[PDB]
């Protein structure tokens, strides 16, 4: 197994594996969008840029396996540069909906615009927006704030096993909604309101219901299957909330059913 | 203007008040537009420091000229959301015209 | 209200005047079988 | 199901025949490195539940021989039979939650309208349950 | 044992539990960092509402305390000093997983 | 090679003659051919043909190997292989048996764009032909040794231009390029290895495995060995394909080749190589630059594929850029987002320059946002959206300013 | 195009198993793209019955096979016109003066870009590089380059095409 | 500034050698804030020393403060400015 350094201590990494599990391995946490493991890689949203020591320009984190005794600078100012680089580019089109936004307490794009993304705006032009594509009597699918992070497609194609839903079009424009009307119903469609990277597709039933820095969360197991699977059980005092799955790997792993949603 | 009310319940007048006064339980419009259902708020706990006055986004909550209310009972300082309302009802003109006299200094 | 149609497609509410409304967003008018409800304001577009 | 699969034919037929290697498919279990059959909840009732599980035994001993909820829990503490075919009309039946079983028979109504209902729901089983 | 000095009343450190364990990452999130780090919540009791205005008025005296720690021995350990019954339960990493953009391509 | 695309004109090209013998059942030796040839990529990569075709060699591992032609028109200013399929498909034909065999591949799919209906039949007549005289298939044209070729029509993508993306367009998955490290050297279509060439360097191949490839290294600059089309177009006399030695001053191929420049006004213009390669000032253009690429890089600037735009001052530059930049935005799939956003970005600002209206700090905001882009995208187009403005920054600016001011009076 | 109606001819059926030969046998789906283009000849335009019709005979979902449908240009999800026009719109062309080109023709039929003709026998669109870049200003009309072009010419040539002939001049 | 992460930085050094029956670590806060340890057996014979001169005449008690932390063997942690 290949030693490999992490910007400074060497570390014994297992052969091959993305540059990102090695960093993961010494747990420093690269910015991460699309990538997704119990899921599949993938070289859109590079928001996970690195430095090499030496090769002048930065790779995926998530795409090349480390080997032969690399040492990649995380935090090397460059790789800062990349990160804020991409991430003007992500807010170039997001729209102005963080207070109505029902993903707005976590959403991971939040979080990444405060711990990397330059404060200012300098994009001073106009936004595209699109139209909702309705599916179905969960998932409330709002688009727009989209950010093609297939992700979505990666979990449907990959798991649900449905294939209903997908990209089209190019360039701007292109659109992760599926074509025609068709509503797309699964067991795991449910999941996707968990996997969903921001308010893009979030679930009706708890809509606008509550705000995630209020909710308690305790943990705890569903009853609707004798499966077992660990939850955790989000209550706003008093009262349940919403549900969301707690990973487990001999059971639920980070997933859970729908009808116990 | 138009007549519709501004909170759109995006709750953190809610998340920044230090007294915690404020609380909210927003539901879906049958138009399926955000609101809250019993916004509320209690002058008995609250400070007067104007976070949310700073707060709010969509400019909905504002702390009013108005600053006489001396009341005889103590369920009484414990404003409903109808209540805030009909303040806003009554000075819309006044604040209107403090905010048009302030917000660029914001 | 009466719904204001645009000829034009895309179109930003700011829910009257500058920096006394609501976020400016854009309202898409990709399908013209249903008017564009704006996000905050409540008014309708097509 | 989601993904590509071997489909069968009837109980009986393609159990105890693969269980006898009367099947093709008991050669390809027969190669197969650690098995895995799985049965039901389901199959266990339908009529004769006892005969399909011991079909499904046979093939268990076959590839061994080769070589190369309120269900687990009342079982991990004896609660057999569990099922309602104990009867012999008893009186006085106590319901956890008859919304389930209530759907099937109140028989021993006539002979004991009575049934404590120690549910969460008003649904089928307190309507027809005194207490 | 030093439940004579802390003022506390026996109902509290008697019949109610601790529940030590590492939190786990939101799940909506991607991140990690709020996961490390034991601590050391209590368990639930009841919690009404106000006859007037809706409120969740509460009896409790100490439901909201919550404790973070650097390792579980010194968690049991800090609760077996305050004579408290506990709940440890393990850190539950996840298993390492291979990953690669060509097994896509199998063919 | 202009004339009579049948077999009867190959033999005016000589046809096979001796490709049996070149077909000595081992690359190799031609393979050294190749690579003492010295050729490197006329895709714009640039990378060592015979390195780059080296990396197969490795012992099958059973899956069998392919190759892959980069048949493609979607270059703005590059009109190359559009004459030579009309009217030489028969020493490409030839090359892909050679280059073929030079893998020891088994087949050579080779992807067109849809736009090149009727020429894409024409070679399907010619390669037909090539069936019938037994030249290709079983044994194929002597030396015994099988290969079987196919050529697949396209629909309008010009990303399907780069090569990972053309692979995977292969499949009927859309036209959207593999993340690196796997390689059609690696890992193709389907799963199986295979491999991509400019139909320049394919259709050569063969001629490298008769006159000598060392011949080839004697033209041009020793590390830009060889020769290579140069069309012309923009303001030009006689605009054209002529294909050249690599080291030839532009001012020389303009003013004998291409029918001269229209005045001395372009010459102390920008003309751009190719399209993704930046525009230069000077009235000492070629006279400092020379056409082979390496002088270009000296010039900060690739070849761009030898494609050739004259740009008299009768046009405004901005004017051009701006069309060259929308051409890009309709066309990136999109799937990473700095180019899916970052071009329609730059679309968006030189409208305002066009019109005029931008403020002037923007455009170092403009040159500062294109370095984000520069590095990052996955695959080349966002870069080569990326590079001319830069240059153009890097060069005309008081247009700009004074285009800025101008409207500004408004 | 409610969901219905299509079936291929049998000509068609042989066709496209003479051309899903080329590919490894492996792997089918390769054969989408081809497929459609042989709808795409004969409809003249593709409704989404097609795409499901082929959908079920690759076996593939029809959503890749939207997602090829629509991410490519040639495909046409609107009626053309008897006769699409399309024309260079890059700027070697703009060069070359396709303003003039795109003018005249605009100033003949009186459409505006995209809009068809109310005759729907054409359909102007702008386009990006042909890549027939050498050439003066250029045109095609359904796979038919036509170059050197003067703004009379096209006009001509346009009533050559209401005299049911065409070369490739 | 440096100059005074310096001076702040040698005197630490200076009372670690003084004094080293007890200093357990001598850190210096980057903006300019030193603050030695010392055993808690230690208190009275250090602050003792800190009132009397070689340099340290630290007169007055600014604080008291006593930082909790559920953690370590010792879970209180006295503080004392001067
Ligand atoms: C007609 C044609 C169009 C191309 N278009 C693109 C493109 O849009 N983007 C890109 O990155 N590369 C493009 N390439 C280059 C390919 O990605 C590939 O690297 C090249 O064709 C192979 O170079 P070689 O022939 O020198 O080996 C194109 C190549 C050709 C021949
Ligand atoms: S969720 Fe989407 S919208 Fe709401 S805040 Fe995070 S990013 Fe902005
Ligand atoms: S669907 Fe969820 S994942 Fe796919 S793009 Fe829209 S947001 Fe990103
Ligand atoms: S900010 Fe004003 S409007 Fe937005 S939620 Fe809090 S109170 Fe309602
Ligand atoms: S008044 Fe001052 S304190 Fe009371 S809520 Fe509004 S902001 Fe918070
Ligand atoms: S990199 Fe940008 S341009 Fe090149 S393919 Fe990926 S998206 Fe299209
Ligand atoms: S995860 Fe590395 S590119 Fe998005
Ligand atoms: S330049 Fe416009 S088509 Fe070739």
């Amino acid at each position: 197994l290949i030693e490999v350094f992490v910007d400074g201590q060497s570390v014994m990494v297992e052969p091959g594996t993305t540059v990102l599990q090695a960093c993961e391995k010494v747990g420093m946490q690269i910015p991460r969008f699309c990538y997704h493991e119990r899921l599949s890689v993938a070289g859109n949203c590079r928001m996970c840029l690195v430095e090499i020591e030496k090769a002048p320009k930065v790779v995926a984190a998530c795409a090349m396996p480390v080997m032969k005794g690399w040492n990649i600078l995380t935090n090397s100012e460059k790789s800062k540069k990349a990160r804020e680089g991409v991430m003007e580019f992500l807010l170039a089109n997001h729209p102005l909906d963080c207070p109505i936004c029902d993903q707005g307490g976590e959403c991971d794009l939040q979080d990444q615009s405060m711990m990397f993304g330059s404060d200012r705006s300098r994009f001073l032009e106009g936004k595209r927006a699109v139209e909702d594509k309705n599916i179905g009597p969960l998932v409330k699918t709002i688009m727009t704030r989209c950010i093609q992070c297939t992700r979505c497609i990666r979990f449907a194609s990959e798991i649900a096993g449905v294939d209903d839903l997908g990209t089209t079009g190019r360039g701007n424009d292109m659109q992760v909604g599926t074509y025609i009307e068709k509503m797309f119903m699964s067991e795991l469609s449910g999941n996707i309101i968990d996997i969903c990277p921001v308010g893009a597709l979030t679930s009706k039933p708890y809509a606008f219901t509550a705000r995630p820095w209020e909710t308690r969360k305790t943990e705890s197991i569903d009853v609707m299957d004798a499966v077992g699977s660990n939850i955790v059980v989000s209550t706003r005092t008093g009262e349940v909330m919403r549900i969301l799955p707690r990973m487990h790997e001999d059971i639920n792993e980070e997933w859970i059913s729908d009808k116990t949603r | 203007p138009s007549g519709e009310e501004r909170c759109i319940a995006c709750k953190l007048c809610e998340a920044v008040c230090p007294a915690q006064a404020i609380t909210i339980e927003a539901e879906p419009r049958a138009d399926g537009s955000r609101r809250t259902t019993r916004y509320d708020i209690d002058m008995t706990k609250c400070i007067y420091c104007g976070f949310c006055q700073e707060a709010c986004p969509v400019d909905a909550i504002v702390e009013g000229p108005n600053f006489e209310f001396s009341t005889e009972t103590h369920e009484e300082l414990l404003y409903n959301k109808e209540k805030l309302l009909n303040n806003g009802d009554k000075w819309e003109a006044e604040i209107a015209a403090n905010i048009q006299a302030d917000y660029l200094y914001r | 209200q009466p719904v204001s149609e645009v000829g034009s497609r895309v179109i930003s509410c700011d829910g009257g005047g500058g920096a006394l409304g609501h976020p400016r967003v854009y309202i898409n008018l990709d399908k013209e079988t249903k008017t564009g409800t704006c996000g905050y304001c409540g008014l309708q577009f097509r | 199901l989601t993904y590509r699969y071997d489909h069968l034919g009837d109980s009986p037929k393609i159990l105890q025949d693969i269980a006898s290697g009367n099947h093709p498919f008991s050669q390809i279990l027969k190669e197969a490195k650690k098995p895995m059959v799985v049965l039901g909840s389901s199959a266990l009732q339908r009529s004769d539940g006892t005969a399909i599980l011991a079909a499904v035994s046979n093939i268990a001993q076959n590839i061994r021989l080769s070589s190369g909820a309120s269900q687990v829990a009342a079982l991990d503490l004896g609660y057999k039979p569990g099922v309602e075919a104990i009867r012999k009309n008893p009186p006085k039946v106590l319901f956890l939650l008859g919304a389930d079983g209530g759907c099937i028979t109140r028989q021993d109504l006539p002979k004991d309208c009575f049934i404590i209902y120690q549910g969460h729901h008003g649904d089928v089983g307190a309507p027809m349950a005194d207490v | 044992d030093i439940t004579t000095l802390t003022g506390v009343p026996e109902e509290h450190i008697k019949t109610r539990k601790v529940r030590i364990f590492v939190p786990a990452r939101n799940n909506m999130q991607s991140g990690v960092n709020n996961t490390k780090k034991w601590k050391m919540e209590f368990d639930t009791r009841e919690r009404w509402e106000n006859p007037l205005m809706g409120w969740s008025s509460t009896a409790d005296p100490l439901s909201n305390l919550v404790l973070t720690f650097s390792t579980k021995e010194d968690a049991v350990a800090f609760a077996e000093k305050n004579g408290w019954s506990f709940d440890v339960e393990e850190r539950k990493v996840p298993k390492p997983k291979s990953k690669s953009y060509g097994a896509n391509f199998s063919w | 090679g202009r004339h009579d695309w049948r077999l009867k004109g190959a033999q005016s090209r000589g046809d096979w003659y001796k490709t049996k013998e070149i077909l000595l059942k081992g690359p190799d030796w031609i393979l050294g051919e190749v690579k003492t040839s010295g050729l490197r990529g006329r895709g714009g990569a640039g990378f060592p043909t015979g390195l780059k075709w080296s990396f197969m060699n490795k012992p099958s591992d059973g899956r069998p190997k392919y190759l892959v032609v980069n048949a493609d028109e979607g270059e703005p200013g590059t009109c190359k292989d559009r004459e030579i399929i009309r009217h030489d498909p028969h020493k490409l034909v030839e090359g892909c048996l050679v280059g073929g065999r030079a893998m020891g591949a088994r087949a050579a799919y080779i992807y067109i764009r849809g736009e090149f209906y009727n020429e894409a039949s024409n070679l399907q007549v010619a390669i037909r032909e090539a069936y019938e005289a037994g030249l290709i298939g079983k044994n194929a044209c002597g030396s015994g040794y099988d290969f079987d070729v196919f050529v697949v029509r396209g629909a309008g993508a010009y990303i399907c231009g780069e090569e990972t993306a053309l692979i995977e367009s292969i499949e009927g998955k859309q036209g959207k390029p593999r993340l690196k490290p796997p390689f059609p050297a690696d890992v193709g279509v389907f799963g199986c290895p295979t491999t991509v060439a400019n139909v320049e360097t394919v259709a050569v191949s063969p001629t490298i495995c008769r006159r000598g490839g060392a011949w080839f290294a004697s033209f041009g600059r020793e590390r830009n060995s060889g020769t290579k089309l140069f069309n012309i177009s923009g303001h030009v006399n006689h605009p054209c394909t002529v294909e050249e030695e690599m080291s030839v001053p532009l001012k020389e191929l303009i003013e004998k080749h291409a029918g001269g420049v229209i005045g001395g006004w372009d010459n102390l213009l920008a003309v751009i190589p190719g399209g993704s390669s930046t525009p230069l000032i000077p009235k000492s253009v070629c006279e400092t630059v020379l056409m082979d690429f390496d002088a270009l890089v000296q010039a900060q600037t690739g070849l761009g594929t030898a494609a050739v735009i004259v740009m008299d001052r009768s046009t405004d530059i901005v004017k051009a850029i701006a069309r060259l930049i929308e051409f890009y935005k309709h066309e990136s799939c999109g799937q990473c987002t700095p180019c899916r956003e970052g071009v329609d970005w730059m679309n968006k600002v030189m409208a305002r320059f066009v019109k005029g209206d931008a403020r002037p700090a923007e455009i170092d905001s403009l040159w500062e946002i294109s370095k984000q882009i520069e590095g990052h995208t996955i695959c080349a187009l966002g870069d080569g959206a990326a590079w001319p403005v830069q240059g153009l920054i890097r060069h005309f600016r008081p247009e700009l300013e004074e285009r800025m001011q101008q409207f500004a009076l408004q | 195009n409610p969901d219905t109606p299509f079936d291929f001819t049998p000509e068609n059926y042989k066709r496209i198993e003479a051309i899903v030969k080329n590919y490894p046998e492996g792997h089918k789906a390769a054969a989408v793209l081809p497929v459609l283009d042989l709808a795409q000849r004969q409809n003249g335009w593709l409704p989404i019955s097609a795409m499901n019709k082929v959908a079920e005979i690759l076996q593939v979902p029809p959503m890749r096979v939207y997602e090829v449908a629509t991410f490519y240009t040639m495909y046409n999800r609107k009626p053309v016109g008897k006769y699409h026009i399309q024309v260079c719109t890059t700027t070697p062309c703009m060069l070359r003066n396709s303003d003039s080109i795109l003018e005249a023709i605009q100033k003949k039929l009186g459409i505006k870009v995209g809009e068809t003709t109310p005759d729907k026998l054409f359909t102007l669109i702008e386009v990006e590089c042909l890549g027939a870049c050498v050439n003066a200003p250029m045109v095609q009309i359904n796979d038919n380059y036509y170059e050197d072009l003067t703004p009379k010419d096209i006009e001509e040539i346009i009533d050559e095409l209401k005299a049911g002939k065409i070369p490739k001049p | 500034n440096d100059v005074v992460h310096k001076q702040l930085s040698a005197f630490g050094q200076y009372v670690a050698e003084i004094l080293p029956k007890y200093v357990q670590q001598v850190q210096v806060s980057c903006f300019n804030e030193l603050e030695i340890f010392i055993h808690p057996d230690g208190v009275i014979p250090v602050l003792t020393f800190l009132r009397d001169h070689t340099n340290a005449q630290f007169k007055s008690l600014a604080d008291l403060t006593a930082v909790d932390v559920p953690t370590r063997q010792n879970r209180f942690e006295i503080v004392y400015n001067l």
